[PDB]
């Protein structure tokens, strides 16, 4: 419908998942759609505790974790969540970066300055067109090869060790629970927004492993060889990249100002890029599991609150173990780090 | 499953004009192709990826054109060093196919054969064996109807042919085709015709031998 | 100088197991899937399989649940393998693994017969009478494997011309033709001799030629 469509397009909007929906396909192929899965259950589950929490003893979050803990625990949940928005802004101003570079081709630098006056022209249609257009465009190619063989085939999890097997895993599906959903007649709106957008990340991935797997080349990792063919669909998938980034810029920088009421202080990973020693295409796989660290301190206090003061949320049953199991990958990644 | 069928299968040229190989698909496969080169014995190095970027390391006399449903590669001024077989790979999907194939080779003016046949060896006739080969050195272009005849009648089977590579010294093909048989096929019969149907005679090269004299 | 190299030719038994060693250099392999590519005797070629890094097997349907491709990160080396029954496949193998590819290896030979080395069996071809100033003579290597006997001519006879065609397989053997050419001035004047020459077998036949 024209609903949960429109709310899917804006609700995922980040260059985030975009830019490692594509490197799953580039490397693990098919083999990884399966997190996107759970990617989008336990969040559909976690948004939804959420809504089950926001009415009754109404607050958000911040304003609940303020009312009784310690306060060098307030300090280190902010300094915590902090880092988690600032990583978002630095999402947001890589990707925008990446994407005026794949357009008018500016240095990153010029890329970012233009994000920053764009931040200053911020004070919607034709934005959630592009996405929903580029999610089409990716839904030319959903059809496209072998849908019993190597999707369901695939979708059945395997128990794959390497560092960056799961590193890529804990990417993605620390990319979809983003940690800022979980600060917050509604709900069938957002199951079924988040819903089809499983199928347009499912969509993104599966074509991002048909498109080319075994050809090798030059890796998805940069987005700017990102660009599929069927001539200016690069173009619209350039635009699309931009669009998502400078949206997910106003929803995540009025969101940080949500969780830091209750600027450009934001701003300074967003020129780290100019460091040179390092290429900046693949610090966002990095910036989607730096962000994947501060889900775990964002589901604690969900689920200790849920049961005191208010009725509904009876039910610990996987919203609960989703977070042991959470845990317990980020720290295979985390202790396996050195 | 796609396929990739190759037309020319074999090619002549002089060396100096240019030749076009054509890699038919079964279905689109966009621009997922691969041009190799190899020789005899030897590893085929990459020449051409997408079938318009040219692959590293590849001289500018190939070029690769084409779109959609079928591809063409181009060499131009063939140079002596681009003779040789070629091999064409879509890697769209799996399976990746390669094509049918062309062995590129030497052209120059047509010759006959010196076609000679020869009875069975005098050890190898007590040893049971019966060959009747029928050597036909020095002929061009490859291709001949090489035939036998015992008593008339046509001997499709019981043969074999064998070719030499492109002759070093001339370019120049030849072949030989033995005839094995059994001691009563050689005995129950009275001749052995060996005949050549070629381009460059209407009437096939013959030669013959009988069991007496 | 990045550079693949495998393993060395390999001569079965019908039945048999085997394996090659697509060893590496020069690249990162943990980073790049490799190709299989397996060339007959002249009978064009065919994709095999694809063994992405850290293990990932995909056999086409053409050649599955018979081969297998094993990897060993430590050497940097791709193994292929075959079991079960062997009923003689016999080629040169590949390998290929580079981001357009072109960085394949050398190729390997693998040849399956049952039959032991058995050295070979020289027939003299006698022309039996005459066209022309010139007289082809043959000779006719029958019956030996493995494979490439070497046949040389003697003869000392001015003008001459030498032609040896590829060995063929007969019944699970080999079988070659042999040609020469000599004035017939010097036939049978001068002699015009047909050596064969057989290392696998040490054998070597001087096998004379006459009317
Ligand atoms: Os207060
Ligand atoms: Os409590
Ligand atoms: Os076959």
């Amino acid at each position: 419908f024209l609903g949960p469509a429109v709310i899917a397009s804006i609700a995922y909007m980040d260059p985030g998942n975009f830019a490692t929906n594509i490197e799953g396909g580039a490397r693990y192929g098919y083999s990884l759609l399966w997190v996107i899965l759970a990617a989008n259950l336990m969040a559909m589950v976690i948004q939804n505790l959420s809504a089950n929490l926001g009415i009754a003893s109404g607050r958000n979050l911040p304003e609940l974790i303020r009312e009784r803990w310690p306060r060098p625990l307030v300090w280190f949940y902010w300094i915590q969540a902090e880092l988690v928005a600032m990583a978002t802004d630095l999402a947001e101003f890589l990707g925008a970066a990446l994407a005026i570079q794949l357009l008018t081709g500016l240095p990153m630098f010029w890329g970012a300055v233009v994000t920053g006056v764009v931040t200053f022209w911020l004070l919607e249609l034709a934005v959630g067109a592009f996405v929903l257009m580029i999610g089409v465009a990716y839904l030319v190619q959903v059809v496209l090869a072998r849908p019993d063989l190597a999707a369901v085939g695939a979708g059945f999890v395997p128990r794959l060790q390497g560092p960056g097997s799961a590193y890529l895993a804990v990417g993605i599906i620390g990319a979809t629970v983003m940690p800022h959903v979980i600060y917050l007649l509604n709900r069938v709106d957002v199951i079924a927004a988040m819903g089809l957008a499983g199928l347009i990340n499912m969509s993104m991935l599966a074509v991002a492993a048909a498109t080319f797997h075994g050809k090798n080349v030059e890796n998805a990792g940069d987005l700017t060889t990102a660009y599929q063919t069927l001539p200016a669909a690069s173009v619209l998938f350039a635009v699309a990249l931009l669009a998502s980034g400078l949206s997910s810029s106003a929803v995540g920088t009025m969101a940080g100002d949500v969780i830091m009421q209750g600027r450009l202080i934001t701003m300074l990973p967003a020129f780290i890029v100019i460091l040179l020693g390092m290429d900046p295409s693949s610090v966002l796989i990095l910036s989607q599991v730096i962000l994947c660290f501060g889900v775990p301190f964002a589901l604690v206090p969900l689920l200790l609150f849920t049961a005191h003061h208010d009725v509904m949320g009876a039910l610990v049953t996987r919203r609960s173990f989703t977070v042991i199991g959470w845990v317990i990958a980020v720290i295979i990644i985390a202790l396996n780090g050195y | 499953d796609i396929e990739l069928t190759q037309s020319p299968a074999t090619l002549s040229v002089t060396p100096g004009d240019s030749v076009s190989l054509s890699c038919r698909a079964s279905q689109s496969i966009s621009n997922n192709l691969h041009w190799y080169q190899q020789k005899s014995h030897e590893s085929p190095r990459l020449l051409i990826k997408y079938v318009s970027q040219s692959s590293s390391g590849i001289p500018s006399r190939f070029s690769g054109s084409g779109s959609g449903t079928d591809f063409t590669l181009s060499i131009n001024s063939v140079e002596t060093e681009d003779f040789g077989m070629y091999f064409c790979q879509q890697s769209n999907s799996w399976p990746r196919t390669f094509g049918g194939g062309t062995k590129l080779e030497i052209k120059r003016a047509d010759a006959a054969p010196t076609v000679s046949i020869f009875p069975p060896s005098s050890e190898q006739l007590t040893s049971g064996g019966a060959s009747v080969v029928c050597f036909l050195n020095n002929f061009y272009p490859k291709d001949i109807n090489v035939k036998w005849k015992i008593d008339g009648s046509e001997r499709q089977n019981g043969v074999l042919n064998s070719w030499t590579d492109q002759d070093s010294k001339d370019s120049t093909y030849s072949m030989s085709s033995t005839l094995t048989l059994t001691k009563d096929e050689y005995e129950r019969h009275n001749s052995y015709t060996c005949e050549a149907t070629h381009k460059t005679s209407t009437s096939p090269i013959v030669k013959s031998f009988n069991r007496n004299e | 100088q990045v550079q693949l190299t495998e393993s060395g030719p390999g001569l079965v038994a019908p039945s048999q197991s085997l394996s090659i060693t697509c060893t590496v250099s020069g690249f990162s392999l943990t980073s790049y899937g490799v190709h299989w590519v397996r060339q007959p005797p002249g009978k064009g070629l065919e994709w095999l399989v694809v063994i992405w890094s850290d293990g990932s097997t995909t056999y086409n349907s053409a050649l599955k649940s018979r081969l297998s491709i094993s990897k060993d990160n430590s050497k940097s080396q791709v193994f292929l393998k075959m079991n079960s029954l062997q009923t003689d496949d016999t080629a040169m193998y590949y390998c290929a693994r580079e981001p357009p590819y072109g960085y394949w290896g050398q190729g390997t030979t693998l040849t399956v017969s049952s039959a032991k080395t058995t050295p070979p069996s020289v027939y003299p071809l006698a022309p039996g009478c005459t066209t022309g100033s010139s007289v082809t003579l043959g000779c006719l290597v029958k019956g030996y494997f493995p494979e490439s006997v070497t046949v040389t001519w003697n003869s000392g006879s001015l003008s001459s011309s030498v032609h040896t065609f590829p060995a063929l397989l007969q019944s699970g053997l080999y079988t070659m033709s042999s040609s020469v050419t000599v004035p017939s001035s010097t036939w049978p004047s001068q002699t015009v001799t047909c050596s064969v020459a057989h290392p696998a077998s040490s054998t070597t036949v001087d096998k004379k030629l006459e009317p």
